[PDB]
């Protein structure tokens, strides 16, 4: 729920992103 | 063959419901045969509850017609007995 | 391995139209949305997280062979109209024991809808609550990043102050895992309380006899509903309120249906009782001329010895909301009230203050003392909600 722990879950994301 | 079919709507509030429904029928149809000794056989089945439909087959036109009768005036009589709203539709 | 178990919680789906929130549902059930999907939940112990949470008994997503733990199985309450869930929720007519709100990484927050929801939530008490930013493969990181500062922003100073923020694709079904992994740790399931009397709302009641169908083989009306407290049983004898419209000459009034439970189930799984959780089928005795094309929806269903008060007129401390889903209420005007599943119509008698009286059209069901209501005026021939309320027995 901190914005470290927002930003390491997005990053996650775009990881994977096509 | 002959076929005498009829319109009917059924409808309970008993606590057995449905199942009140069947017992009042199958007494309606009770030795239904012995009285009319031309049928063949008997459907009473939902065509969208409450309405039903009685077709009854025979061999004699008026014999069908007076089992006909006296099926749903059995089923009028009987459903008044238990509760069972049955009347016929125009 | 997993068991067959009927959903233990409700979880909401809410947010402003478009964002997602169909899509998002159906990448975590993988069904396709009052819209309702169920899901199991599982674990691979052996693998690391978000990956090891899973829908389906296979570890091999995560790469693992082991066969997953179950955890529970959950429900989502998904509607396609943004009013229709407002309705729900406000009405109470579908439990929700948590809510995930989506959000559109895509648009600016809040949007209109987006806003009317979050102040549902916050009147409805349901404090589990999860936002999903959606859509954030349509934008960048730096884009991203500015909306959450700008949501933690929103919810600062508000009961949803430390509420998590899960960005998400459910369109390419990416970090659905986590997701997931903070349902479990946010929307946890709650403790029910069994002892208390069985209560169901109907929401739909069918007559699944084809045209055709023999007399002998003929099968009771069946009712779709929510348990919201108890647990019911096959083979449980209850009851149907108001019930049955009565008119013997000039007295018209309502009688309870009483009935027998012949079935219980949950999807295509059938059960012999149901605790409250997800949405449930119930076969019955009655006749199905009474349950024929949702003719008992707006119901409630309890044992046929529950005392369950039930009025024509009620009193109501109320509040109206800021917007139109807003004049004050008067006198002599007539408003339609959504309790549970019901909605009625009814003229205002009395208006003192922060409460009022109405003169009900159909009477209802008070199975309990401060049940929720929905309040709605007709706007330009349309009714439109302009307030809430508890009904006071
Ligand atoms: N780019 C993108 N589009 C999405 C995503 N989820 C849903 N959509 C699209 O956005 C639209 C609205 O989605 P829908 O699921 O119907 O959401 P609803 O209107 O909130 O219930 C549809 O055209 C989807 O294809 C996502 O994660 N990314
Ligand atoms: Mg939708």
């Amino acid at each position: 729920s901190s914005e470290k722990e927002y930003v390491e879950m997005l990053d996650r994301l775009y990881s994977k992103l096509p | 063959k002959v076929k005498m079919s009829g319109l009917i709507t059924v409808r309970t509030n008993e606590p057995l419901g449905v199942e009140k429904i069947k017992e009042v029928i199958s007494k309606a149809l009770e030795n239904i045969e012995q009285d009319y000794e031309s049928l063949l056989n008997i459907k009473i089945y939902t065509i969208g509850a409450p309405r039903y439909r009685v077709d009854v087959v025979g061999t004699n036109p008026k014999e069908a017609s007076e089992a006909l009768n006296q099926i749903i005036s059995n089923l009028i009589k009987i459903g008044k007995e238990e509760n069972v709203d049955i009347s016929v539709v125009k | 391995a997993w068991p067959k178990v009927q959903p233990e919680v409700n979880i909401g789906v809410v947010g402003h139209v478009d964002h997602g929130k169909t899509t998002l549902v159906q990448a975590i059930t993988g069904i396709w949305t009052l819209g309702y999907a169920e899901t199991n939940i599982g674990v691979c112990e052996s693998c690391k997280k978000p990956e090891a949470y899973v829908t389906e008994p296979s570890c091999k997503s995560c790469g693992s062979d082991d066969e997953p733990k179950f955890l529970r199985r959950i429900s989502f309450i998904d509607a396609p109209g943004h009013e229709v869930l407002m309705a729900t929720m406000l009405s109470g007519a579908a439990l929700m024991d948590g809510a995930i709100l989506v959000v559109a990484a895509n648009e600016p927050f809040p949007q209109p809808q987006t806003r009317e929801h979050f102040v549902a939530l916050g009147i409805i008490g349901v404090k589990n609550l999860i936002i999903v930013q959606n859509k954030v493969d349509v934008v960048s990181k730096e884009e991203a990043l500015s909306q959450y500062r700008q949501i933690k922003q929103f919810t600062k100073g508000t009961w949803a102050e430390n509420v998590p923020i899960i960005p998400v694709s459910a369109l390419h079904k990416i970090n659905i895992d986590s997701l997931i992994e903070g349902i479990e740790e946010y929307i946890k399931t709650p403790y029910r309380d069994l002892s208390q009397k069985p209560v169901m709302l109907v929401i739909r009641s069918f007559d699944v006899n084809k045209p055709g169908t023999q007399f002998n083989e003929l099968k009771g009306g069946v009712i779709g509903g929510s348990i919201i407290q108890g647990l019911f049983k096959v083979d449980q004898e209850i009851k149907v309120l108001p019930g049955l419209r009565v008119e013997k000459q000039g007295k018209v009034s309502y009688e309870p249906i009483f009935t027998k439970i012949s079935s219980i189930r949950f999807g295509d799984e059938e059960f012999k009782e149901a605790k409250p959780g997800g949405l449930v089928a119930i076969g019955t005795y009655l006749d199905p001329s009474l349950t024929k094309a949702d003719n008992l929806l707006g119901s409630i269903i309890t044992l046929a010895d529950a005392e369950v008060p039930v009025l024509w007129n009620i009193r109501i401390k109320y509040n109206l909301l800021e917007r139109v889903v807003v004049d004050p209420i008067r006198a002599k005007e007539t408003l339609m009230l959504s309790v549970g599943s019901s909605t009625t119509l009814g003229i205002v008698t009395s208006v003192k203050k922060d409460e009022i009286e109405v003169e009900l059209r159909r009477p209802v069901a008070v199975w309990s003392n401060n049940i929720r209501t929905v309040i709605s005026r007709q706007i330009a021939g349309r009714w439109r909600m302009i307030g809430w309320g508890l009904v006071e027995i």
